[PDB]
C-alpha cells in the first residue's frame, strides 16, 4: 500500500486501483486502509463517496537505487519548468527593470 | 428565517430542510463602493472649479 | 561542549581584517592564512568581533605539513582580554574557499584552548560566490552507521550577518548602492523577482546532477539528502485541488482593487490638468498688458 | 577631523601662511571662543579621505542567496487581504478634506487660501501617496502570489 502510492505521481488512490495493487477485492482493502491510519503508516483522509483515499504524508521507507531513478525524472520535470518562466519574464519587462 | 438565527430552506415540493450558517461575504467589496461613491461626487465639483476656461 | 551556535553573527570588521591580513602576510599560491577569531560565545547568537591573523606555514607537497604557532595564541589572551572583555578565544578563520580535512586536524590544537566546538569560518578571499561570501560550520562527533567508526565531521549552521551598530552606521554612510536587495521602490523589488527565481533555478539544476552522480561516478549515497527530496514531492501541493480555486478567487479580489486604485490615481491626475490652465490662463492677460502699457509710455 | 601640531614659534613669525600652501583649508566654524583660539594657535586642519580597494567595496557590498530566497517566501494572504482592504477606508476619510477644499477655492491671493482651505498639510499630496504606496504593493503581492504557483507544480 505504501509502495504503490509513491512510485505513481499521484498520491491519492481510489479504492478501484488498490484493489488491483494489493490483488485482493476492495471490500478487504477499505478494512485494512482504515488500519494504515491507525498505525501512523499513512495518515490522511477517507472519502466513500468519492472513493478515494487522500494521503498527505508518505512516512520515511529507504530509498534504493531505482528510486533515485524515479525522483530523477520528477526533477527534470521541474527544472525545465523554470527555465520556461524565466526565459517569458525576461522577454516582458525588458524595458524597465530599473 | 426572516429574523435570521439559522437562515436556511425549506421544500414544499418535496420535505427537507436544509441550514446554511454562512455569515456575511466580502467587506472589500463593500468599501470599494464608497470610495467610489466620493470620488463620483468629487469629479463634477473639480469640473465646477475648471469653468472659468469657459 | 555547548550546542550553542545556532546563528553565527559577523561584524563586517572581521571580514576587513581577513582580507587585509591574507595580503600582508603574502599568503599566495593556495597558501592558507589560518588567523584566530575573538567575541563571545556559548550563545545562541554567537558574536564575531574580530580576528588576527596567526603566524602560519602551509606546505603545497604534503597537506600534515603545515605549523603553527601556539605561544602567539597564549599572548594574544592577555591583551585581549584587557582591551574588551567580552572577547573569548573561539576558534579559528579559514582563507578557503576549499573544505579540507587538514582541518579536522587544526581544529584539535583550537580545541585545547576552546570552551566550545572550534568555529570554523571559512571567510572566502576571492569572493566568487558574491552571496555566502562566508560559510560556518562546526565541529561534531556523532556515531556514524552502518558497523562504522565514530566520525568528527563539519555540519553546516547559519553563517549570516547581521553587523553591530557602531560598524554598520559607518559603511551605511560609504555605500548609495541599490546592492544585491535593498527592498526599495517598485523597480528594485521588481528586479528582485527575476534574480531570486533565477537564483532558485540554479540551486535546483544542481540537485539533478547530484543525483546523476550518485549513480554513475559513485559518490558515497548521502541518504540526508534523499531525506529532505521526499519531503518536497510530499508537501508538494498537488494541482486539481479545490485548493487551487480557492486561490484563483484570492487573485479576482485583489486584481480588482488595483482597478479601483488606478481609476482614483487618474482623478489626481485630472486636477492638475486644469489647474496648470488656470495659471496660463491670468498669465495670458498678464503678458498683453505688458505690451500695450509699453507703447502708451513711449 | 585630523590635525598636526604648529609650532608656538611659527606664529610669532609668521610663517603660518608657508603653512597653508597647496591646501584648500578646513574651518570648523563652530565652537569659538576658547577653543578656537586654541586651535587656531596649535593646529592646522586638513580634508580627510577614505580609500578602500574595490574588494573591499565587494564584500561591504555583499549579502546572502538566503536573501532572496526569503523574497519568494510568501505571508498569510488574510492579512494582505487586510491591508488592501484598510487603504480605501483609510482615503475615505481624507477624501471629505479635499472634497471641501475644492469647493469654491478661486479666490484671489495664494497666501491667503494655504490657510482658507487647508492647503497645508495637503489632502491631494496625501491621498496620491497612500494610492500609490498600497498600489505598487499590491503588484508585488500578485505577482509573487502567481510566481511561486507555477514555478512549483
Amino acid at each position: 500500500l505504501i509502495e504503490t502510492v509513491f512510485v505513481k505521481n499521484i498520491r491519492m488512490l481510489s479504492f478501484e486501483d488498490i484493489s488491483k495493487a494489493t490483488h485482493l477485492p476492495k471490500d478487504n482493502v477499505e478494512h485494512l486502509v482504515m488500519r494504515a491510519i491507525s498505525l501512523g503508516l499513512l495518515k490522511g483522509s477517507i472519502d466513500q463517496v468519492n472513493e478515494l483515499v487522500t494521503i498527505s504524508w508518505v512516512q520515511p521507507r529507504i530509498i534504493s537505487g531505482d528510486q533515485i531513478t524515479k525522483m530523477k525524472d520528477r526533477l527534470v520535470e521541474w527544472n525545465d519548468q523554470v527555465e520556461k518562466l524565466g526565459k517569458k519574464m525576461e522577454a516582458r519587462g525588458q524595458s524597465i527593470w530599473v | 428565517i426572516l429574523d435570521k438565527i439559522f437562515y436556511g430552506v425549506l421544500d414544499q415540493g418535496n420535505g427537507w430542510l436544509y441550514v446554511y450558517e454562512t455569515p456575511n461575504q466580502d467587506a472589500t467589496y463593500d468599501s470599494a463602493l464608497e470610495l467610489v461613491g466620493q470620488l463620483n461626487k468629487v469629479v463634477d465639483q473639480l469640473f465646477e472649479k475648471a469653468s472659468v476656461l469657459y | 561542549m555547548s550546542l550553542q551556535h545556532e546563528k553565527v553573527t559577523i561584524a563586517p570588521l572581521v571580514l576587513l581584517s581577513a582580507l587585509d591580513h591574507y595580503e600582508r602576510t603574502q599568503t599566495k599560491e593556495n597558501k592558507r592564512c589560518v588567523g584566530v577569531i575573538l567575541g563571545d560565545a556559548n550563545s545562541s547568537t554567537i558574536r564575531v568581533t574580530n580576528s588576527f591573523a596567526l603566524p602560519f606555514e602551509e606546505d603545497e607537497k604534503n597537506s600534515d605539513v603545515w605549523f603553527l604557532d601556539h605561544n602567539y595564541i597564549e599572548n594574544m589572551n592577555e591583551m585581549c582580554k584587557k582591551i574588551n572583555a567580552k572577547e573569548k578565544l573561539i576558534g579559528w578563520y579559514h582563507s578557503g574557499p576549499k573544505l579540507r580535512a587538514s582541518d579536522l586536524k587544526i581544529n584539535e590544537l583550537f580545541k585545547k584552548y576552546t570552551q566550545n566546538n572550534p568555529l570554523l569560518l571559512i571567510v572566502d578571499v576571492k569572493q566568487q560566490g558574491v552571496g555566502l561570501p562566508t560559510d560556518a560550520y562546526v565541529a561534531i562527533e556523532q556515531v556514524k552507521d552502518d558497523g562504522t567508526s565514530t566520525e568528527k565531521t563539519f555540519l553546516h549552521l547559519p553563517c549570516t550577518i547581521e553587523a553591530e551598530e557602531a560598524e554598520e552606521i559607518g559603511v551605511e554612510h560609504l555605500l548609495r548602492d541599490v546592492r544585491d536587495q535593498a527592498a526599495g521602490g517598485l523597480s528594485i523589488r521588481l528586479t528582485n523577482q527575476l534574480k531570486s527565481l533565477k537564483g532558485l533555478q540554479s540551486k535546483l539544476k544542481d540537485v539533478v546532477e547530484y543525483l546523476d552522480k550518485v549513480i554513475n561516478k559513485e559518490l558515497p549515497i548521502n541518504h540526508t539528502i534523499l531525506g529532505k527530496l521526499q519531503d518536497v514531492f510530499n508537501l508538494l501541493p498537488n494541482l486539481g485541488t479545490p485548493d487551487d480555486d480557492e486561490i484563483d478567487v484570492e487573485n479576482h479580489d485583489r486584481i480588482n482593487i488595483s482597478n479601483n486604485l488606478q481609476k482614483a490615481l487618474t482623478v489626481k491626475t485630472n486636477d492638475e490638468l486644469m489647474v496648470i490652465y488656470i495659471s496660463n490662463l491670468v498669465r495670458s492677460i498678464i503678458a498683453f498688458d505688458d505690451l500695450i502699457e509699453n507703447k502708451i509710455q513711449n | 577631523d585630523a590635525f598636526r601640531l604648529i609650532d608656538t614659534g611659527a606664529l610669532i613669525n609668521n610663517l603660518e601662511p608657508r603653512q597653508t600652501t597647496s591646501n584648500t583649508g578646513l574651518l570648523n566654524k563652530a565652537n569659538i571662543q576658547a577653543l578656537i583660539h586654541g586651535l587656531n594657535r596649535h593646529y592646522y586642519s586638513l580634508n580627510i579621505d577614505y580609500h578602500k580597494t574595490a574588494k573591499e567595496t565587494k564584500m561591504l557590498m555583499n549579502l546572502h542567496k538566503e536573501q532572496w530566497q526569503s523574497g519568494l517566501k510568501m505571508y498569510d494572504y488574510e492579512e494582505k487581504e487586510e491591508s488592501n482592504l484598510a487603504a480605501t477606508k483609510s482615503m475615505v476619510k481624507i477624501a471629505e478634506q479635499y472634497s471641501k477644499r475644492i469647493e469654491e477655492e478661486k479666490e484671489l491671493t495664494e497666501e491667503e487660501l494655504k490657510t482658507r482651505y487647508v492647503g497645508r498639510q495637503d489632502p491631494k499630496k496625501h491621498l496620491s501617496e497612500t494610492a500609490d504606496e498600497t498600489l505598487e504593493n499590491n503588484i508585488v503581492s500578485v505577482l509573487t502570489a502567481g510566481v511561486n504557483s507555477v514555478a512549483i507544480k
